[PDB]
């Protein structure tokens, strides 16, 4: 249902992408691809993640990538893991226990992820911040003409 | 013609009602009577408590004040402004200069006349104008718009 | 379930005849400011100019410029409008009278003004002019450059309350209101709010509808952002911190009387300063409000930790 | 005084601010009987449906 | 615990449908290196913000090591901005 | 300098002191009479002397002023009148043609200080803007008209400037 | 038209009202036009021209004897 046209669309945006004429089409389809994923990931109870991808993926990446496209030339161009059940789920449904004992007191994505980013595997956080400033210090060097 | 007589002429007195009440002229200011049109809209006499609020660009404007001394230089522009500009368009003649050439007429280089290159809706004379002349002017081009028929002579062709 | 969309239309129609208003209010203010009266013929005292200004540009027969690919021009004020309307499903206006009480209403709103550069980005191409194409990428580099900003200070404003739900934080203010003591945060939050907007000393800049859809998602942005002004730093609903025998007064009028300070504020700062240049707004937006926000979001972290005053 | 009549739109923003807030008070309320309650976690929502099924039951 | 998105799914619906009403209202009748270092700017905060999302939430439970990961994290962007900013990358 | 000086102008680069300044000059302003009036209803101030609608004036015996003698004509800067004259019937000097172009005038005031009888005036009257080209083009019988509908303003204004022409 | 006085009538009917002003002026001179069909912007005789446009102190009524 909602999953399987938001699946549907995501793939013909990707397609789109990759065979795609003017590269301006592109990075519209390319932003598409995301849009999608942001209501995958909704559909999957990460809210924070979905906001996130909204925030970075079509929020910084995309519009850098228009701000390359555009100014620059817009020139042309199973069932060995998980085996998966079948719809028996008229009695399935019914067979659905509960536990409010991890309902009294529940955390949002948003905080059980801060709960452990930040010390128990702050090394990591570590890395990514010194992978940003390799990222900024290299973006001068490679492009810079003053005056 | 029981209710045609009648609900043509409310919606036509609609439109000239909100073409009336919100009338957005673009200054041609060429000479000193750009002076007085920046009188006019200042805060004594305020253009703008009729709704008539100035535009930069031809795109926005339904109205065309052609104020100043119009040259043989300028004129190619003018039209090229003038044609820019939406189809329910008025061109309002301000000045002596505009009007005739003014005290420039018998010059080689001054177009006698501004509707020589443009059709003229409403002549205001002097020179310069004054401020309550230019708001006579633009009362006189509210009762000129409140003359037209627009859906009553559509639907009578 | 069929009553969502009347919702929908009570929460929208009303924000279109308030923008409509809000031009009104403007060109009135600044009138009574500069020493004459606003627009005063057309109603009893002006009220009816807006449905004549819609009347008039509805009613121009104007042509399309299809001398372009004709739908990423004709879409971008739509998606503009799409992003300045869809921020108002999470904005509360009382205690339980919100379209849509997300947990991650804060981070939504983020999301909703980074996402708000692609319409003015795609008008500006579409448009064959290049010297529009041009003010464009400079309007979304100022956006992105405050935009910044704005979520620093969202991030000071989130470590008082711990929680990203908006109707959370206005309950947070119950004691005081979070803009006595983080007044400076209040002036930065303010004026990067009027450089978001293409605003005030900020704001450096096709026909018919494309054009009024743009004004529309601007002014409706205004509004957005005087109720976020409103809403993380001077209480949202709650009444005045002292005197409480006025509580007669609904809540949702609160909201109403500080947005109208506000919109005050924006028309005051536009009427009353000139124009910053474009190397100017990019160097005091990097060098004056970055730096700024971070040594707040440090301060107040460091203060709240230290005394164990945190949420 | 005189400033009253520039404050004539700016409190028909403030009424448009209202009916949008007290719109969605009295259409919710219409057709579930309760206001809107803020802070929506998985216990409110699991108990809500207990609340309907028992309902529901007698 | 997430069916608070669907109001804002038909309200999406619903604000183009007004949108398309309003389209169809009228019809029943060279290149500059620094806009790509301010976007690489844009990015690299935008990132450190996104960081700060769960680290302002959670600062009830970790304490005093969570504070100063995120004042490490925070010393380390701030070489690189003051290292953008004595390179002229925030001049104009 | 000193710490002191170095501090007062910190602080009052940060606050913005001098942007409250202005805004509060500005809101003292928006609490203010206003200057505005209502055109249609109230005109501004104006001078007996001003120079609009020209006008031709006759004498109280009915017999008009204009003696024919060409010397507006002559000192009209803008050339903007054209008279033609001849021996009427009583063998008086009058004119049988007497327009002038308002599209050329540019309302200088030689004519009215050059006419010997007070025969051509510029009457108080600026609200005559037309909407056709040549109802701007005056003859002798709308100059006569505009003189017969504001002789008394017309002859109240000369007889104040008496004391000075 | 409220704390003023009327200073005379018209042959048209208009009604012109005065009000003392003490130091910046405002409302002291203005007319009722007895029309309200668009009012035609010029209604006001010669003998009432002058003493609403401050060119003489006659009222108009003076003016015509
Ligand atoms: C810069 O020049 C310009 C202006 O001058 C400043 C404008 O005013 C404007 C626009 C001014 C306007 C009044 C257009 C706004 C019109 C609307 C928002 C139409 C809204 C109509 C409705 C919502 C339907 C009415 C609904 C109800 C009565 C329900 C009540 C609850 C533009 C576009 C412009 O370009
Ligand atoms: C109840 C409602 C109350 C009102 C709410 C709204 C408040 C705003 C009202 C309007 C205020 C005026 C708005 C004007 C808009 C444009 C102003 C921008 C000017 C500006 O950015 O100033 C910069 C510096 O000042 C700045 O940096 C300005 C930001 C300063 C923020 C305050 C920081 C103070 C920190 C003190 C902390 C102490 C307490 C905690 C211990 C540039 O100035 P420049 O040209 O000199 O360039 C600096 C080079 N060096
Ligand atoms: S009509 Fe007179 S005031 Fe106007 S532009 Fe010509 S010369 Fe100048
Ligand atoms: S006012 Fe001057 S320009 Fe006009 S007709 Fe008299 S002399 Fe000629
Ligand atoms: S109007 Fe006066 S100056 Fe002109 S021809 Fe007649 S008498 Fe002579």
């Amino acid at each position: 249902m909602i999953l399987s046209v938001l699946s549907s669309l995501a793939l013909v945006s990707g397609l789109m992408v990759v065979r795609a004429k003017n590269p301006v089409h592109s990075v519209l389809f390319f932003i598409l691809v995301f849009c999608d994923t942001s209501g995958l990931l909704l559909l999957l109870g990460l809210d924070f993640f979905a906001m996130i991808f909204l925030v970075v993926y079509i929020g910084a990446i995309a519009v850098l990538f228009l701000f390359v496209v555009m100014m620059f030339h817009i020139q042309i161009a199973l069932d060995n893991e998980s085996i998966p059940l079948l719809p028996t789920q008229r009695n399935t449904t019914s067979l659905r226990y509960t536990v409010y004992a991890g309902k009294v007191r529940s955390w949002t994505n948003l905080e059980t992820l801060g709960n452990l980013l930040y010390t128990y595997y702050f090394v990591w956080f570590l890395v990514s911040s010194l992978i940003l400033l390799v990222a900024m210090i290299g973006a001068i060097v490679l492009t810079m003409h003053r005056t | 013609s029981k209710a045609a007589e009648f609900v043509i002429s409310k919606v036509d007195d609609l439109m000239n009602w909100a073409r009336t009440g919100s009338i957005w002229p673009m200054t041609f200011g060429l000479a000193c009577c750009a002076v007085e049109m920046m009188h006019t809209g200042a805060a004594r006499y305020d253009l703008d408590r009729f709704g008539i609020i100035f535009r930069p660009s031809p795109r926005q404007s339904d109205c065309m004040i052609v104020a100043g001394t119009l040259t043989n230089k300028m004129a190619p522009a003018l039209r090229k402004v003038y044609d820019q500009m939406p189809e329910p368009r008025w061109v309002i003649s301000m000045g002596s200069c505009a009007n005739g050439g003014g005290y420039y007429h018998y010059s080689y280089s001054v177009v006698r006349g501004c509707d020589r290159i443009v059709p003229v809706d409403i002549y205001v004379p002097g020179c310069p104008p004054t401020a309550e002349a230019l708001l006579y002017g633009l009362l006189q081009l509210q009762k000129k718009i409140n003359r037209r028929k627009d859906f009553l002579h559509w639907w009578n062709k | 379930y069929i009553a969502v969309p009347a919702e929908i239309l009570g929460i929208i129609l009303p924000l279109l005849l308030g923008v409509a208003f809000l031009v009104l209010a403007e060109r009135k203010v600044m009138a009574f400011v500069q020493r004459r009266k606003g627009p005063d013929v057309v109603g009893s005292f002006g009220l009816l100019q807006p449905l004549a200004d819609g009347l008039k540009l509805i009613l121009k027969e104007p042509i399309s410029p299809s001398s372009a690919n004709f739908f990423l021009f004709r879409m971008a004020p739509v998606a503009t409008f799409m992003l300045s309307l869809v921020a108002w499903a999470v904005v509360p206006f009382d205690y339980g009278m919100v379209l849509s009480d997300l947990n991650i209403g804060l981070l939504y709103l983020f999301a909703i003004s980074s996402l708000g550069v692609y319409g003015i980005i795609i008008a500006g191409r579409s448009s064959n002019s290049k010297y529009a194409f041009l003010g464009a990428l400079r309007s979304a580099a100022q956006m992105v450059s405050y935009e910044v900003s704005i979520g620093l200070i969202l991030i000071t404003v989130l470590i008082c309350v711990g929680s990203c739900n908006l109707s959370e934080i206005v309950m947070a203010q119950k004691q005081i209101w979070f803009g006595i003591p983080l007044f400076p945060v209040l002036v930065m939050f303010f004026i990067s709010c009027l450089a978001e907007t293409n605003r005030a000393p900020f704001d450096l800049p096709y026909s018919s509808m494309g054009f009024a859809l743009f004004f529309l998602g601007e002014y409706a942005n205004m509004i957005l952002m005087s109720g976020l002004c409103t809403l993380f730093f001077l209480g949202g609903w709650l009444p005045i911190l002292d005197l409480p025998i006025f509580k007669k007064i609904p809540g949702s009028i609160w909201f109403s009387i500080k947005v109208l300070f506000f919109l005050f504020l924006y028309i005051w700062v536009r009427a009353a300063f000139p124009r910053y240049r474009y190397d100017q707004l990019m160097g005091l937006g990097w060098k004056v409000f970055l730096p700024l926000s971070l040594a707040w979001v440090v301060s107040v972290s460091g203060l709240l930790v230290t005394f164990q005053w945190l949420p | 005084l005189v400033w009253l009549e520039a404050m004539l739109p700016l409190g028909i923003i403030g009424g448009m601010l209202c009916i949008m807030g007290n719109s969605q008070y009295y259409i919710h309320k219409a057709y579930h009987g309760r206001p809107k309650h803020i802070g929506h976690d998985e216990w409110d929502v699991a108990m809500e449906r207990r609340d309907k099924k028992v309902v529901e039951k007698a | 615990m997430m069916l608070e998105f669907a109001p804002i799914f038909i309200y999406l619906v619903i604000s183009l449908l007004v949108s398309l009403i309003l389209l169809g209202v009228p019809f029943l009748f060279r290149f500059d290196i620094r806009f790509y270092l301010v976007s690489i700017l844009f990015l690299i905060f935008d990132l450190e913000v996104t960081f700060f999302f769960p680290w302002a939430v959670s600062l009830n439970k970790i304490d005093l090591f969570g504070f100063w990961s995120m004042m490490a994290f925070l010393f380390i962007l701030t070489i690189g901005f003051l290292y953008e900013w004595k390179r002229g990358a925030l001049d104009w | 300098k000193d710490w002191n000086t170095v501090f007062e102008r910190s602080i009052n680069t940060l606050f913005l002191t001098e942007m409250v300044r202005g805004l509060s000059l500005t809101l003292k302003y928006f609490f203010d009479p206003k200057v505005t009036i209502n055109y249609p209803f109230e005109k501004g101030p104006l001078s007996p002397r001003f120079r609009g609608e020209h006008a031709l004036r006759r004498y109280p015996t009915g017999e008009e002023r204009c003696i024919a003698c060409k010397l507006c004509e002559a000192v009209c800067p803008a050339q903007a009148i054209t008279i033609e004259a001849e021996e009427r019937e009583d063998g008086s000097r009058r004119t049988t043609r007497y327009d002038i172009d308002m599209t050329k005038c540019i309302y200088c005031g030689f004519c009215q200080e050059a006419c010997p009888v007070d025969a051509i005036v510029e009457g108080p009257n600026f609200e005559f803007a037309t909407e056709t080209h040549e109802e701007l083009l005056y003859d002798k019988e709308k100059l006569l008209e505009n003189g017969d509908r504001w002789e008394t303003e017309i002859a109240e204004n000369l007889r104040s400037e008496s004391l000075y022409r | 038209n409220i704390g003023a006085t009327l200073v005379g009538v018209d042959k048209f009917g208009n009604k012109y009202y005065q009000k003392l002003g003490d130091t910046q002026y405002g409302r002291h001179r203005w007319v009722e036009y007895a029309s309200k069909d668009r009012y035609n912007a010029s209604q006001v005789p010669a003998e009432w021209h002058g003493w609403l446009h401050f060119i003489t102190d006659h009222t108009g009524d003076e003016l015509l004897s």
